[PDB]
Protein backbone atom coordinates (compact mmCIF):
# COMPACT_ATOMS: atom_id res chain seq x y z
CA UNK A 1 0.00 0.00 0.00
CA UNK A 2 1.14 3.33 -0.41
CA UNK A 3 0.00 7.49 -0.84
CA UNK A 4 -2.50 8.83 -2.95
CA UNK A 5 -2.04 12.47 -5.06
CA UNK A 6 -4.02 15.17 -3.72
CA UNK A 7 -6.52 15.04 -6.54
CA UNK A 8 -8.03 11.67 -6.20
CA UNK A 9 -8.07 12.15 -2.56
CA UNK A 10 -10.66 14.98 -3.65
CA UNK A 11 -12.81 12.59 -5.13
CA UNK A 12 -13.76 12.07 -1.36
CA UNK A 13 -14.67 15.55 -0.93
CA UNK A 14 -18.21 17.04 -0.74
CA UNK A 15 -20.41 14.88 -2.59
CA UNK A 16 -17.96 14.23 -5.53
CA UNK A 17 -18.00 10.94 -7.48
CA UNK A 18 -15.24 8.61 -6.03
CA UNK A 19 -13.11 7.22 -8.51
CA UNK A 20 -10.35 4.15 -9.05
CA UNK A 21 -7.29 5.56 -6.93
CA UNK A 22 -9.66 5.41 -4.01
CA UNK A 23 -11.89 2.54 -4.64
CA UNK A 24 -7.91 0.42 -5.32
CA UNK A 25 -6.57 2.17 -2.82
CA UNK A 26 -9.01 1.26 0.02
CA UNK A 27 -9.03 -2.01 -1.14
CA UNK A 28 -5.41 -2.32 -0.46
CA UNK A 29 -5.46 -0.95 2.72
CA UNK A 30 -8.60 -3.68 3.38
CA UNK A 31 -6.67 -6.59 2.56
CA UNK A 32 -3.26 -5.03 3.83
CA UNK A 33 -5.19 -5.74 7.60
CA UNK A 34 -6.92 -9.25 6.72
CA UNK A 35 -4.30 -10.83 4.31
CA UNK A 36 -4.79 -14.27 4.62
CA UNK A 37 -9.26 -14.29 4.57
CA UNK A 38 -9.88 -11.37 1.76
CA UNK A 39 -8.52 -11.07 -1.46
CA UNK A 40 -9.35 -7.64 -3.37
CA UNK A 41 -9.67 -7.39 -7.58
CA UNK A 42 -9.15 -4.00 -8.07
CA UNK A 43 -11.47 -1.88 -10.46
CA UNK A 44 -10.20 -2.39 -13.48
CA UNK A 45 -10.17 -6.70 -13.30
CA UNK A 46 -14.02 -6.79 -14.63
CA UNK A 47 -13.32 -5.34 -18.01
CA UNK A 48 -10.25 -6.74 -18.57
CA UNK A 49 -11.88 -10.15 -17.75
CA UNK A 50 -14.88 -9.05 -20.18
CA UNK A 51 -12.40 -7.98 -23.15
CA UNK A 52 -9.90 -9.74 -22.56
CA UNK A 53 -11.49 -13.13 -20.97
CA UNK A 54 -9.35 -15.25 -18.88
CA UNK A 55 -6.41 -15.28 -20.66
CA UNK A 56 -6.31 -11.06 -19.45
CA UNK A 57 -6.49 -11.47 -16.01
CA UNK A 58 -4.56 -14.68 -15.91
CA UNK A 59 -1.57 -13.45 -14.32
CA UNK A 60 -3.25 -11.17 -12.05
CA UNK A 61 -3.34 -14.01 -9.23
CA UNK A 62 0.20 -14.82 -10.30
CA UNK A 63 1.00 -14.79 -6.42
CA UNK A 64 -2.54 -15.37 -5.08
CA UNK A 65 -3.84 -18.76 -4.27
CA UNK A 66 -7.64 -17.49 -4.58
CA UNK A 67 -9.03 -20.50 -2.86
CA UNK A 68 -7.64 -20.09 0.22
CA UNK A 69 -9.45 -16.89 1.17
CA UNK A 70 -12.26 -16.33 2.26
CA UNK A 71 -13.42 -13.53 0.73
CA UNK A 72 -13.08 -12.17 -2.54
CA UNK A 73 -14.49 -8.61 -3.01
CA UNK A 74 -14.81 -7.44 -6.93
CA UNK A 75 -15.38 -3.37 -7.46
CA UNK A 76 -17.51 -3.56 -10.38
CA UNK A 77 -17.75 -0.29 -12.68
CA UNK A 78 -20.79 0.90 -14.78
CA UNK A 79 -20.28 3.45 -16.64
CA UNK A 80 -21.12 6.15 -14.30
CA UNK A 81 -21.60 3.65 -11.35
CA UNK A 82 -20.13 1.51 -8.43
CA UNK A 83 -21.18 -2.00 -7.61
CA UNK A 84 -19.80 -4.47 -5.78
CA UNK A 85 -19.28 -8.28 -6.46
CA UNK A 86 -18.24 -10.54 -3.61
CA UNK A 87 -17.22 -14.58 -3.08
CA UNK A 88 -17.92 -16.45 -0.12
CA UNK A 89 -15.83 -19.38 -0.67
CA UNK A 90 -16.71 -21.61 2.47
CA UNK A 91 -20.39 -21.97 0.55
CA UNK A 92 -19.14 -21.18 -2.88
CA UNK A 93 -21.98 -17.89 -3.22
CA UNK A 94 -21.07 -15.43 -5.39
CA UNK A 95 -22.98 -12.06 -3.82
CA UNK A 96 -24.01 -8.62 -6.26
CA UNK A 97 -24.44 -5.82 -3.47
CA UNK A 98 -25.28 -2.09 -5.61
CA UNK A 99 -26.42 0.81 -2.98
CA UNK A 100 -29.24 2.24 -5.92
CA UNK A 101 -31.29 -1.77 -6.32
CA UNK A 102 -29.68 -2.34 -9.67
CA UNK A 103 -29.74 -5.72 -10.92
CA UNK A 104 -26.71 -7.43 -12.86
CA UNK A 105 -26.35 -10.91 -12.18
CA UNK A 106 -25.80 -10.49 -15.88
CA UNK A 107 -22.07 -10.16 -14.90
CA UNK A 108 -21.82 -12.65 -12.10
CA UNK A 109 -21.95 -15.31 -14.53
CA UNK A 110 -18.28 -13.95 -15.97
CA UNK A 111 -17.37 -13.99 -12.32
CA UNK A 112 -18.76 -17.76 -12.39
CA UNK A 113 -16.92 -19.00 -15.78
CA UNK A 114 -13.70 -16.73 -13.99
CA UNK A 115 -13.48 -19.17 -10.92
CA UNK A 116 -14.33 -22.25 -12.50
CA UNK A 117 -11.33 -21.76 -14.99
CA UNK A 118 -9.15 -20.50 -12.29
CA UNK A 119 -9.80 -23.88 -10.59
CA UNK A 120 -9.29 -25.69 -12.90
CA UNK A 121 -5.83 -23.92 -13.38
CA UNK A 122 -4.63 -24.04 -9.90
CA UNK A 123 -5.27 -27.85 -9.29
CA UNK A 124 -8.26 -27.79 -6.90
CA UNK A 125 -10.84 -29.68 -7.28
CA UNK A 126 -13.02 -28.89 -4.77
CA UNK A 127 -14.26 -25.90 -6.61
CA UNK A 128 -15.00 -27.07 -9.66
CA UNK A 129 -18.79 -27.16 -8.98
CA UNK A 130 -20.87 -25.79 -6.67
CA UNK A 131 -20.87 -21.95 -7.15
CA UNK A 132 -24.27 -20.14 -6.52
CA UNK A 133 -25.92 -16.77 -6.67
CA UNK A 134 -26.56 -15.19 -3.87
CA UNK A 135 -30.75 -14.43 -2.24
CA UNK A 136 -30.86 -11.21 -2.44
CA UNK A 137 -30.96 -9.09 0.77
CA UNK A 138 -31.65 -5.92 2.45
CA UNK A 139 -28.30 -3.49 2.45
CA UNK A 140 -28.15 -0.15 2.91
CA UNK A 141 -29.41 1.97 0.20
CA UNK A 142 -28.01 5.71 -1.25
CA UNK A 143 -30.64 8.41 -0.78
CA UNK A 144 -28.49 10.78 -3.13
CA UNK A 145 -26.87 10.13 -6.50
CA UNK A 146 -23.25 10.35 -5.81
CA UNK A 147 -22.25 7.91 -2.89
CA UNK A 148 -22.08 4.41 -4.62
CA UNK A 149 -18.51 4.20 -4.43
CA UNK A 150 -18.77 5.42 -0.43
CA UNK A 151 -21.29 2.72 0.20
CA UNK A 152 -19.25 0.11 -2.01
CA UNK A 153 -16.25 0.57 -0.05
CA UNK A 154 -17.99 0.54 3.29
CA UNK A 155 -19.53 -2.58 2.33
CA UNK A 156 -15.80 -4.00 1.75
CA UNK A 157 -14.84 -2.75 5.45
CA UNK A 158 -17.63 -4.55 6.85
CA UNK A 159 -17.75 -7.71 4.96
CA UNK A 160 -13.69 -8.14 5.50
CA UNK A 161 -13.37 -7.12 9.61
CA UNK A 162 -16.97 -9.30 9.75
CA UNK A 163 -19.37 -6.54 11.01
CA UNK A 164 -23.11 -6.05 9.81
CA UNK A 165 -23.93 -3.15 7.79
CA UNK A 166 -24.22 -0.85 10.66
CA UNK A 167 -25.11 2.10 8.55
CA UNK A 168 -27.00 4.37 6.70
CA UNK A 169 -27.26 7.13 4.23
CA UNK A 170 -26.56 10.37 6.94
CA UNK A 171 -23.37 8.16 7.73
CA UNK A 172 -22.05 8.85 4.61
CA UNK A 173 -19.99 12.29 5.24
CA UNK A 174 -18.86 10.96 8.30
CA UNK A 175 -17.40 7.75 6.20
CA UNK A 176 -16.24 9.75 3.36
CA UNK A 177 -13.78 11.62 6.11
CA UNK A 178 -13.09 8.11 7.77
CA UNK A 179 -11.80 6.91 5.00
CA UNK A 180 -10.24 9.77 3.30
CA UNK A 181 -7.73 10.19 6.95
CA UNK A 182 -7.39 5.92 6.72
CA UNK A 183 -5.91 6.88 2.95
CA UNK A 184 -3.90 9.59 4.30
CA UNK A 185 -2.03 7.06 7.27
CA UNK A 186 -2.11 3.58 5.01
CA UNK A 187 -3.83 1.89 7.79
CA UNK A 188 -7.84 1.25 8.55
CA UNK A 189 -8.35 3.13 11.42
CA UNK A 190 -11.16 1.11 13.17
CA UNK B 1 21.13 -5.60 -21.11
CA UNK B 2 17.91 -4.41 -22.91
CA UNK B 3 14.53 -5.86 -23.10
CA UNK B 4 11.53 -5.21 -25.03
CA UNK B 5 8.28 -4.55 -23.47
CA UNK B 6 4.54 -3.84 -25.01
CA UNK B 7 2.10 -1.15 -23.65
CA UNK B 8 -1.56 -2.41 -24.84
CA UNK B 9 -4.27 0.54 -24.21
CA UNK B 10 -8.12 0.33 -23.78
CA UNK B 11 -7.97 1.31 -27.84
CA UNK B 12 -6.85 -2.33 -29.00
CA UNK B 13 -3.24 -0.18 -29.45
CA UNK B 14 0.33 -1.82 -28.68
CA UNK B 15 3.24 0.24 -28.85
CA UNK B 16 6.90 -1.60 -28.16
CA UNK B 17 9.81 -0.04 -26.34
CA UNK B 18 13.50 -1.18 -25.58
CA UNK B 19 14.56 -0.54 -21.87
CA UNK B 20 17.09 -2.11 -19.73
CA UNK B 21 15.47 -4.22 -17.01
CA UNK B 22 17.35 -1.74 -14.64
CA UNK B 23 16.20 1.37 -15.44
CA UNK B 24 13.46 2.64 -13.67
CA UNK B 25 10.02 2.21 -15.42
CA UNK B 26 9.30 6.44 -15.60
CA UNK B 27 10.89 7.56 -18.86
CA UNK B 28 8.82 4.47 -20.84
CA UNK B 29 5.66 5.88 -18.52
CA UNK B 30 7.02 9.66 -19.76
CA UNK B 31 7.35 8.48 -23.45
CA UNK B 32 3.85 6.65 -23.95
CA UNK B 33 2.24 9.91 -23.01
CA UNK B 34 3.56 12.38 -24.84
CA UNK B 35 3.58 9.91 -28.23
CA UNK B 36 -0.36 9.02 -27.37
CA UNK B 37 -0.89 12.31 -26.55
CA UNK B 38 -2.08 11.01 -22.85
CA UNK B 39 -2.30 13.10 -19.45
CA UNK B 40 -1.07 10.70 -17.00
CA UNK B 41 -3.31 11.82 -14.37
CA UNK B 42 -5.87 10.57 -16.48
CA UNK B 43 -4.58 6.69 -17.12
CA UNK B 44 -3.01 4.14 -15.00
CA UNK B 45 -0.56 1.92 -15.95
CA UNK B 46 -0.60 -1.83 -14.80
CA UNK B 47 1.74 -5.09 -14.76
CA UNK B 48 -0.36 -8.30 -14.02
CA UNK B 49 -2.63 -6.04 -12.78
CA UNK B 50 -0.34 -4.15 -10.53
CA UNK B 51 0.29 -0.57 -10.27
CA UNK B 52 3.87 0.37 -11.68
CA UNK B 53 5.83 3.43 -9.41
CA UNK B 54 8.04 5.54 -11.24
CA UNK B 55 10.46 4.18 -9.54
CA UNK B 56 9.39 0.76 -10.19
CA UNK B 57 12.51 -1.29 -12.54
CA UNK B 58 11.42 -3.93 -14.86
CA UNK B 59 13.93 -6.23 -12.51
CA UNK B 60 11.98 -5.61 -9.36
CA UNK B 61 8.60 -6.18 -11.16
CA UNK B 62 10.33 -9.23 -12.68
CA UNK B 63 9.32 -8.67 -15.84
CA UNK B 64 10.83 -10.64 -19.46
CA UNK B 65 11.06 -9.97 -22.69
CA UNK B 66 8.14 -9.60 -24.47
CA UNK B 67 6.28 -9.06 -21.31
CA UNK B 68 3.26 -6.42 -21.98
CA UNK B 69 2.07 -3.75 -19.98
CA UNK B 70 -1.69 -2.52 -19.70
CA UNK B 71 -2.97 0.79 -19.72
CA UNK B 72 -6.05 2.39 -18.23
CA UNK B 73 -8.48 5.10 -17.99
CA UNK B 74 -9.90 7.36 -14.79
CA UNK B 75 -13.27 5.74 -13.88
CA UNK B 76 -15.63 8.13 -11.81
CA UNK B 77 -19.41 6.55 -10.51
Amino acid sequence: ASMLDMDDLATLDGQNWLNDQVINMYGELIMDAVPDKVHFFNSFFHRQLVTKGYNGVKRWTKKVDLFKKSLLLIPIHLEVHWSLITVTLSNRIISFYDSQGIHFKFCVENIRKYLLTEAREKNRPEFLQGWQTAVTKCIPQQKNDSDCGVFVLQYCKCLALEQPFQFSQEDMPRVRKRIYKELCECRLMD
Amino acid sequence: DHINLKVAGQDGSVVQFKIKRHTPLSKLMKAYCERQGLSMRQIRFRFDGQPINETDTPAQLEMEDEDTIDVFQQQTG
